[PDB]
Order: C-alpha cells, then structure tokens, then sequence
C-alpha cells in the first residue's frame, strides 16, 4: 500500500473500551471526612458524554478503599484485546498522589500500576487515561488580574 | 523491541500540584463541566491533547471560587495535563 | 455553592 504513518493510536478496535467511574460522595463517619455535594452531576455528565464516545460506562459509588483496589485488580484481569483503550475517572477527596476510598485513602500508584504495559498485557501499547478530580494538597491560587 | 512500562498513561487532573480542586453543588466540579462540555463540543473534531488544552483554558478562566471564609474566597484553578502517551489520540477513526 | 476536594 501507500506510505504509512504511526503518529496516532488506532482507535477502531471493536470497542473504544471501558469507562469506569468511581464516584465517591458518602464517607464513612468514622473518616470525618464531609459528603462531596455535586459530584453525582459530575458523574451523570461523565456517564453521558463517554456514552456517546461509545465507552462502556461502570458507575459505581460510595466504593472503599478495599473495594476500589479490588474492582481495579479485576477489571486490570479482564481481556481488552478487543478494546482501543482504558477510562477511569476518579471523583473523591484526595491529596497529592492519593484518593480517598470511603474509609481511607487509596495510593494512586496502586492503582495505575495494575495497568502497567507488563502487568495488563492486552492493554500494552494502548491508551490509558485516567481523569482525576480531587486535591492535590492545601495550596490557594489567588490568581492574577489580566 | 520493548517499551516502557509508564508508557501510553495520561493522567487528566483537576489541578495543578499541591493545590485545592473546586467543586460546585449544582454545577459539579469545575474541572469535570469543564473537560465534558469540551468533550462534547470538539471530541469529533480535536486531538485529546488539544481538548483537554481548552478544558485548562476553561477551567482557568470561567471560575473563581465564592466563600463566606475569606481564606477561601475569590481563588483560581488551572488544571494539569500529565502525558505520558506516545501518539497522538483522537476519539473518532476514519470509516 | 463552591466547597473543594
């Protein structure tokens, strides 16, 4: 055939992939830590735009820091041969390089690394893209008049 | 004959390193409106990189938070694209 | 109402 290039990721695969959506608003009241008004709008806006990116959308709420770690070990099992790419959306409190679970934090790294290139081979050479709405620690921009 | 095993992230954050991330009771985040309002409007028509490039312009621009505290009252956001993809990516693929 | 995360 004619020249070929290689400078973007081949997204028609049968399926564009899975959307998952951990949407964290009720922690446990033993955490302290306060229920995060608005964020099930963040969640229907994510569940609807990525459905009409043709995601295969999981919502799932009000997840613990053991069940977070669990659904991302086996989703991280599941064959996506046949899948374009990896979403995972995390909305919770967090601070730099962690996410809360409802009864504690959860280090992202745990959590990426299950889809490392060696560690999910049928997602290796395929985008992983994971969209992070929390802190990342105690600063205030006060910003500047333009 | 092998790649790196970080290779092929993006990690889309609210905000920047260090910093608070806002979040609206009626409107949700404002990172979250801001990243789906763009999806909608240019997923069809953009490269991811460009996309989440006016979600930061968004998020930058049209908000600024509102408290009784003056601790917390008239702050800013940018948000923090964190690539380690190694191609570009679009949603959409020729028929 | 604005609060954060």
């Amino acid at each position: 055939s004619g020249i070929s290039l290689d400078n973007s990721y081949k997204m028609d695969y049968p399926e564009m992939g899975l959307c998952i959506i951990i949407n964290n608003k009720n922690f446990h009241k033993s955490t302290g830590m306060t229920s995060r008004s608005g964020t099930d709008v963040d969640a229907a806006n994510l569940r609807e735009t990525f459905r009409n990116l043709k995601y295969e959308v999981r919502n799932k709420n009000d997840l613990t820091r053991e069940e977070i770690v669990e659904l991302m070990r086996d989703v991280s099992k599941e064959d996506h041969s046949k899948r374009s790419s990896f979403v995972c959306v995390l909305l919770s409190h967090g601070e730099e390089g962690i996410i809360f679970g409802t009864n504690g934090p959860v280090d992202l790294k745990k959590i990426t690394n299950f889809f490392r290139g060696d560690r999910c081979r049928s997602l290796t050479g395929k985008p992983k893209l994971f969209i992070i709405q929390a802190c990342r620690g105690t600063e205030l921009d006060c910003g500047i008049e333009t | 004959h092998k790649i790196p095993v970080e290779a092929d992230f993006l990690y889309a954050y609210s905000t920047a390193p260090g910093y608070y991330s806002w979040r609206n009771s009626k409107d949700g985040s404002w990172f979250i409106q801001s990243l789906c309002a763009m999806l909608k409007q240019y997923a069809d028509k953009l490269e991811f990189m460009h996309i989440l490039t006016r979600v930061n312009r968004k998020v930058a621009t049209e908000f600024e938070s509102f408290s009784f505290d003056a601790t917390f009252h008239a702050k800013k956001q940018i948000p923090c694209i964190v690539s380690m993809l190694t191609k570009e990516l679009y949603f959409y693929h020729l028929e | 109402x604005d609060x954060f995360x």
